[PDB]
């Protein structure tokens, strides 16, 4: 349960990549795009937690997510809402 | 049993009138419903500031209208505004 | 007592009425709401429910489907560019991209 | 010794990619790299499945959008290739 | 005909930092809308802490949760400390 | 009788409290406020002032001043990483921009 | 009176100043017309903001909250002229 | 003769316009701007002198901004002069 920011493959972050209309990809992008994905999730999972404690749970629920997404500038449509 | 409340029901309703031939997937469903909780979280929320705004401790189909302009973008925004327009002034009437 | 008669129907709507008047009284957005309040709502969202659909159905006739899926309500908003903008900050799962590619990619 | 030349897949995947709607990222490693994050705020928190999914496709999605305005920075530099400069400015413009 | 804002509490503020240093009336205008600003904000998310969690009640909580939400780091922080103190005392006061 | 007394004084504080309690059960935030809620604000309202203030005082002394004007307010905010993002988005009537210039335009 | 063509009341040393302001160094001639295109983008939506609450109040004059609640709903604050 | 280089006063009038808080666009040209936009929406149509304040500085603010990424938008592509293109750029990063 370390640096599973590995745990990301080379290929995963390309296909994301070519999602975008990528079409060349520096190999210095791998770990540069790293270092963004994990203040993505950084800051999402933090805001769920936030919530989770405040409702004294455990258990983070798609809800959880949800509102911290949302709060972001990002309502995401499909767990509930 | 605990029970929920959608608007799975009315979504339904609604797709029959534009494509009567066609159905919807539970997903497609789930996300009808996210959108519709959130427009009405967003037009109850800027209604309520008019409200404020104005002092008022009523919301009435004004706000409800102002907060359909702000939020709604171009001509979008005005069928919106006619329909509601018209909704009150024939539901006092039916 | 008089007959009851459900209230969207009378407003010529399919969403109801009655439970709109009350939601707008929630979350604490106004002490009070007016009678011509959650018509005026109802009639709202129900006419941007059938714009979402009717483009999505449409989508869903270009796939050749029978049904709404998540990728054709993606593909309605996005290709309206003002459903584009009212939802444009919104995340549909599953809902995938338009199919954009940018003209310096490709060869002669 | 048939071949498809440079930039040919490239192209290719990219339509695809575009039009599916799919996870691109494995499952079980991104749900541990949830975790590893998560461990820094709390031990012994639990999610729902639900709720790893919706932080994936919230992730993906945050990542293609990125890759978009990228790939235009590199476009507006006369470039195909993105560097990790273009992901940085991108995301400057944006306020980041 | 009559208003209210803080601009006597901010001038006195003002002090507790920097006893010798006075104040515009405009920085005092700009310092007013920041108040109202953030108030409104933390009162606008303890609301919703306590829709979610399905309450009719604010609490010392809501403010809690509601001011680490809004807020960035220490200064998230430090309004934590500071705002379980005046409830632990007020109560004890 | 008890003689009427300021909250903030018995909180400790500078910013009102009953005033707070007040704004907090209108505007329609809840239908009920406890009692902690308006405290535990008062001293947040309070406590987020002073560290602007402060930082203004000080950008005011850059300037060899005694007094705030809204280019200290400016000043103080955008050399403050957490200010600068929680008011990340505000723009400060005559607050004016920080003198950054990028290396590559220079000789 | 009907008014017109005050756009080019944003005249051209007002663009370069505000330009040089944001650190740029060196202009190009279209960068006039082309940055008078957006700022007028921006004052629209704004201003009809503004608009749009102040008929809603049922009044003629906009006054500043008006303009600063327009702002705040394009997200971009404004602090000093009340609030 | 004496003169200043080309670049050497643009460098300093970037140093200056940051430096001062006043407003860089004209007031009653702005203010007319303001009703000439205006009038498009309805006549009758007022303004108190504290909301076209309150609009201008918005509007300059706005557009320094703007200025501001398009200059590294200038600069990611190796430049000093700002282009149409660049200004472009920056906005379309930023989604408009």
């Amino acid at each position: 349960l370390r640096d599973n920011i590995q745990g990301i493959t080379k290929p995963a972050i390309r296909r994301l990549a070519r999602r975008g209309g990528v079409k060349r990809i520096s190999g210095l992008i791998y770990e540069e795009t790293r270092g963004v994905l994990k203040v993505f999730l950084e800051n999402v999972i933090r805001d769920a937690v936030t919530y989770t404690e405040h409702a004294k749970r455990k258990t983070v629920t798609a809800m959880d997510v949800v509102y911290a997404l949302k709060r972001q500038g990002r309502t995401l449509y499909g767990f509930g809402g | 049993r605990s029970r929920k409340e959608s608007y799975s029901v009315y979504v339904y309703k609604v797709l029959k009138q534009v494509h009567p031939d066609t159905g919807i997937s539970s997903k497609a469903m789930g996300i009808m419903n996210s959108f519709v909780n959130d427009i009405f979280e967003r037009i109850a929320g800027e209604a309520s500031r008019l409200a404020h705004y104005n002092k008022r401790s009523t919301i009435t189909s004004r706000e409800i209208q102002t907060a359909v302009r702000l939020l709604l973008p171009g001509e979008l925004a005005k069928h919106a505004v006619s329909e509601g327009t018209k909704a009150v002034t024939k539901y006092t009437s039916a | 007592r008089a007959k009851a008669k459900s209230r969207s129907s009378r407003a010529g709507l399919q969403f109801p009425v009655g439970r709109v008047h009350r939601l707008l009284r929630k979350g604490n957005y106004a002490e009070r709401v007016g009678a011509g309040a959650p018509v005026y709502m109802a009639a709202v969202l129900e006419y941007l429910t059938a714009e979402i659909l009717e483009l999505a159905g449409n989508a869903a006739r270009d796939n050749k489907k029978t049904r709404i899926i998540p990728r054709h309500l993606q593909l309605a908003i996005r290709n309206d560019e003002e459903l584009n903008k009212l939802l444009g900050k919104v995340t549909i799962a599953q809902g995938g991209v338009l199919p954009n590619i940018q003209a310096v990619l490709l060869p002669k | 010794p048939h071949r498809y030349r440079p930039g040919t897949v490239a192209l290719r995947e990219i339509r695809r990619y575009q039009k599916s709607t799919e996870l691109l990222i494995r499952k079980l490693p991104f749900q541990r790299l949830v975790r590893e994050i998560a461990q820094d705020f709390k031990t012994d928190l639990r999610f729902q499945s639900s709720a790893v999914m919706a932080l994936q496709e919230a992730s993906e999605a945050y990542l293609v959008g990125l890759f978009e305005d990228t790939n235009l920075a590199a476009i507006h530099a006369k470039r195909v290739t993105i560097m990790p400069k273009d992901i940085q400015l991108a995301r400057r413009i944006r306020g980041e």
